[PDB]
């Protein structure tokens, strides 16, 4: 098919048009909610920890994905490996109030604490870039988070999207390509 | 959903479990869903096979 | 007296793609409207499919160029979504999540040539089985080909199809492969009027039945 | 014939070569009333009309990847721009029109697209930019683009002197290309209109 | 055989917040009655709409006073329950157990002058965006004000209404906060006649779409 | 709007006296029974305790609103981590009462104790204040409490307000603001 | 209820859950939600939009 490609329209040719037959697909796997439902781990932690999506790792499937939209929407959970007890404060919160119990505190109970946790942000949606000349009264604005966890010691913290939305994809890359023809790797194999 | 597998109802109402989404006017405001399905798929021109 | 359970061993423990959900500790909390909110997409293969991104050619371009001299093939490349020349397109990008691919990934000819300025050209979609692709528009011809030429419609859309002894295949190409499990495509260039330094966008997309199969987290972290 | 003539208030434009509108992630704009603005905020039609802006000269040295941006809202000495000193809440849409005028000796290509939040692109993430709303120009085909889009953002109104939302793009995808019969270069000009522009918080005069 | 049953780790532990009930261990008790007990109230809200409370001036007074010079700004305060002439309110003793906010505070002001002494008042909502409030009832008369006389009836109540880029706001200030994010409140005299010295108290109090959300304990304990 | 403010008759404006819309809300979270539903530790505590509300903190959430409130009235629950096991005995028991196992009695079980307890005093509804000349045959009559417990070490005491009601509101206070606008403080953010 | 997200009902029987309340005469004796509803909103005086 030969079209006007200035226009920018989307074009959708098929093997029928040299005698093909288009086949059945099923497009469960790329489905943007089961796809940003698993656990991601974050790496950088401290005894007191604000919950920012955006310290996730940039070429883990997760990260990845989410930079790979502009603005994004969802609930929470996460897994937290601590000493002592654990207190969750809501997004808008003095640091200070991360010292009192009658906030969301989990008591210390083995080998970690899985929590669900609400959207909480004064936002209708995030974003993973913004564009602010400055913002104030590379950096996104403070609003931009989901709480803040604290404990004696955090020693392990993985984060779960629930009810992902994303909206306005960017540039997704793949490994940059030193040979020849393909990016080659060890696949598994039996012995 | 996506990636919940289980059969049995939640134990904690959807008011806990969740956060509750306001409206003010999930619907199909799926543009690329859109944008796909409206891609020519014909053959411009006079075809001879 | 109470229920009798048995704890059972080898049960319990976290998965971090658990099909479970977690105990809620703060509820009642109501989210500002978010109604209709603009460019949203539900699926990977609908932007992949309505978005077509740029090959990679020779030093870094998203085009060929016509040749001056007698040489034909404008450019030849493994159908792979590892392939160098598919490095930089939004299809390999979400394919790299991803361990197999089955179906038609689309191929886009965009003319950029002044008016005065003509072409035919030829895209041929050579199968494993032969050792190198062919130079020549002659051998590939017996293949699946398409030729088209320059006029009013500066764009041409071919599809590679999807032929292959196992019904899936790696997205991902092992150390040990020599030649290109799936074959080449080979863009050749019949003849040219006055188009020499002219050049011809190749960008690529999902077709109708592209799919990707089972999640996978392969990147250095 | 492909022409098309655009009217934004008392103001048109009409080309004799275009190749349509693209309209990039919604046809209509979300609601204008929501809870963050009670029921203070207006509409304001006089500064919905078209304003001029130069963006750079298309010339043979300019390779794939050259790319000049424009961030919206831009400085205004109109209606719009008296908007934005005086009230502190705003939205509003962009209708944009980017001409390109050599003549049809001329080759190369052009990328326009409207892209949300802008961040400076790698020249690997270049290859990607179809990914937003876009257009192409290219001699042979057309000397004029066009691009529709709705306003957004997390907050449903902004405070543009501390965010734009917006940015015009135009990227050489392929080398302009001369001959004796062509135009030496091309210079590319810039034709926007602001759409549904709603204010809310009147601010003090300055006395 | 009995049922088998999967014991989860990262599920199980106490969190002072949960939503579930502890099990009992002393049943049957009565109560006396307490029918009809006086002054319930169910929601913090409705006093706080019911009961206005007094803003904090100058020295500590209630109250601002009518100025003998040329100088018209009697008050200037940031719209925020942080503020320091909110900080004595029934409101900002509620506000701080919440981490966000939404909607109308309403400002109510009581002539306290004998029946010889008259005055004209104006009260504006000075938005964001400017570097200084005016203090000028001339400067800001452009933004959304209100402007009364003395009379038979002593208290006028005027809306501070929420205009915001955000659908909710916080709370509490962050030391990095130069400028009020929410703007101020300027209260102006426009003139007097034998008003020197007379007196106009000033409350606050929750309007009809005023809303706390996101408890917090925030306090030095 | 003008009004005769010398009767105290409520007055709510709305933005509309000027052109504006009154919005929607919702204001489940200063609901009293819904905010008074949480954990609240004692400080104070010894192998003999007697429940008292008012050893709660006066700044504490829970604290604040129940000293913001002159009448009140609920069941109760405690989490208790101690040595040995704890007897609970209920309101007018003699202190040598909780030497005896056939009181409620709770074996010791790791980590700690939750449990359960009704409202158990004589009167229809306790006060936060009690303005007694005297009140014998800043002092609260003896009878406000929630019984007591012991154990042979009391660690750990939190306490939960069920089915809470509230009477005649009472001053809260906010923190006393020095500087010259507002109080400002460290609000969480991301790193 | 506040501040309880269960859906499944109570095992054990409500007169031991929680203390039993007794009458002499939960009904609409909320003094302050009236107080707060009495409230006047409209405008004293002739107006001149
Ligand atoms: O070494 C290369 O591959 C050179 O890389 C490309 O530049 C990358 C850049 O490295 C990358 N930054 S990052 O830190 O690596 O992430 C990012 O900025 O993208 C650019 C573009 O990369 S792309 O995948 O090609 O799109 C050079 O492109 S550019 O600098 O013009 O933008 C690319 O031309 C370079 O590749 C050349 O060198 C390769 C190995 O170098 S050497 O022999 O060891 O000296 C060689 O294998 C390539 O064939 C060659 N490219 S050629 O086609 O012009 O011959
Ligand atoms: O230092 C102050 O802020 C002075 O405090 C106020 O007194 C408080 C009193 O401190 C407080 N007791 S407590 O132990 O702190 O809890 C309680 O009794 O309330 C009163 C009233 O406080 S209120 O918030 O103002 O309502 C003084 O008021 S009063 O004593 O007349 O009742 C208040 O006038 C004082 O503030 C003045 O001093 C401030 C700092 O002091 S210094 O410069 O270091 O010497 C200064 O910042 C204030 O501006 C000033 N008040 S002014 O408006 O008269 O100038």
């Amino acid at each position: 098919t030969t079209t006007t490609g200035e226009s920018a329209d989307p074009v959708t040719t098929t093997v029928e048009n040299y005698g093909g037959d288009t086949q059945v697909q099923r497009r469960h796997h790329t489905d943007v909610g089961f796809i940003m439902d698993r656990f991601v781990k974050i790496n950088s932690l401290s005894p007191t920890h604000v919950i920012d999506l955006m310290q996730t790792h940039k070429h883990g499937i997760v990260g990845a994905l989410l930079r790979a939209a502009t603005y994004y929407f969802s609930d929470l959970e996460i897994v937290v490996r601590h000493d002592g007890n654990l207190t969750w404060v809501p997004n808008g919160a003095p640091e200070a109030a991360l010292s009192n119990t009658s906030n969301p505190t989990a008591y210390n109970k083995a080998p970690f604490t899985r929590l669900a946790l609400p959207y909480t942000a004064p936002h209708r949606v995030l974003a993973t870039v913004y564009d602010g000349t400055n913002k104030y009264s590379t950096q996104l604005p403070a609003s931009f988070n989901y709480g803040a966890i604290q404990a004696q010691a955090i020693h392990e913290l993985l984060v779960r999207m629930k009810r992902a939305e994303l909206y306005c994809p960017r540039p997704l890359l793949a490994i940059k390509v030193t040979s020849q023809d393909r990016y080659k790797q060890k696949i598994i194999a039996p012995a | 959903s996506g990636n919940t597998g289980s059969i049995i109802n939640n134990y904690y109402m959807q008011q806990y479990q969740n956060s509750m989404s306001t409206q003010l006017g999930t619907q199909n405001n799926d543009w690329f869903s859109k944008l796909a399905s409206s891609a020519f798929t014909g053959l411009f021109g006079a075809l001879l096979a | 007296g109470i229920f009798p359970v048995a704890c059972a061993d080898g049960y319990g423990g976290l998965v971090t793609t658990d099909p479970k959900t977690a105990d809620p500790v703060y509820g009642k909390v109501y989210n500002p409207p978010k109604t209709n909110y603009p460019g949203r997409f539900t699926n990977l293969l609908d932007v992949a499919e309505a978005c077509p991104t740029f090959l990679r050619f020779d030093d870094g371009k998203p085009y060929v160029v016509t040749r001056a001299d007698d040489t034909r093939l404008l450019a030849k490349f493994d159908v792979s979504l590892a392939a160098k020349h598919m490095s930089n397109t939004y299809l390999s990008g979400i394919a790299q999540y991803y361990t197999q691919y089955s179906g038609t990934i689309n191929l886009h000819f965009m003319f950029t040539g002044s008016t005065d300025s003509k072409a035919r050209y030829m895209v041929a979609y050579i199968p494993p089985g032969v050792e190198t692709p062919p130079d020549t528009p002659e051998e590939a011809a017996h293949c699946i080909h398409a030729e088209w030429d320059t006029g009013l419609n500066s764009k041409f859309t071919f599809s590679i199809p999807y032929v292959s002894a196992a019904d899936y295949a790696y997205t991902a190409s092992d150390t040990a492969e020599t030649t290109n499990v799936q074959g080449w495509v080979c863009v050749y260039q019949i003849t040219h009027g006055k188009a020499e330094n002219d050049t011809l966008l190749v960008s690529a997309s999902a077709g109708k039945d592209f799919e990707l199969r089972l999640p996978i987290d392969p990147r250095t972290q | 014939d492909r022409l098309l003539t655009t009217r934004n208030g008392h103001t048109t434009s009409t080309t004799q070569s275009s190749v349509g509108v693209t309209y990039g992630y919604s046809t209509e704009e979300d609601h204008v009333a929501g809870p963050n603005t009670s029921g203070l905020e207006t509409r304001v039609v006089q500064a919905e009309r078209f304003f001029k802006k130069f963006l750079f000269d298309w010339t043979t040295d300019k390779p794939f990847g050259y790319l000049t941006k424009l961030e919206l809202p831009t400085d205004h000495h109109g209606v719009f721009g008296h908007l934005v000193d005086s009230y502190a809440y705003m939205r509003n849409g962009w209708d944009v029109e980017v001409s390109a005028v050599g003549n049809q000796f001329n080759g190369g290509c052009l990328l326009v697209a409207m892209v949300p939040e802008w961040k400076a692109f790698d020249t690997r993430e270049k290859y990607q930019l179809t990914l937003f709303p876009h257009q192409f120009i290219s001699p042979r085909t057309n000397m004029t683009a066009h691009i529709t889009v709705p306003y957004l953002g997390v907050n449903r109104y902004d405070q543009y002197k501390k965010h734009k939302p917006w940015t015009l793009v135009v990227m050489v995808l392929s080398p302009l290309t001369v001959s004796n019969t062509a135009a030496p270069q091309i210079k590319v000009y810039a034709n926007i209109a602001p759409t549904y522009v709603h204010v809310a918080g009147e601010l003090p005069s300055k006395e």
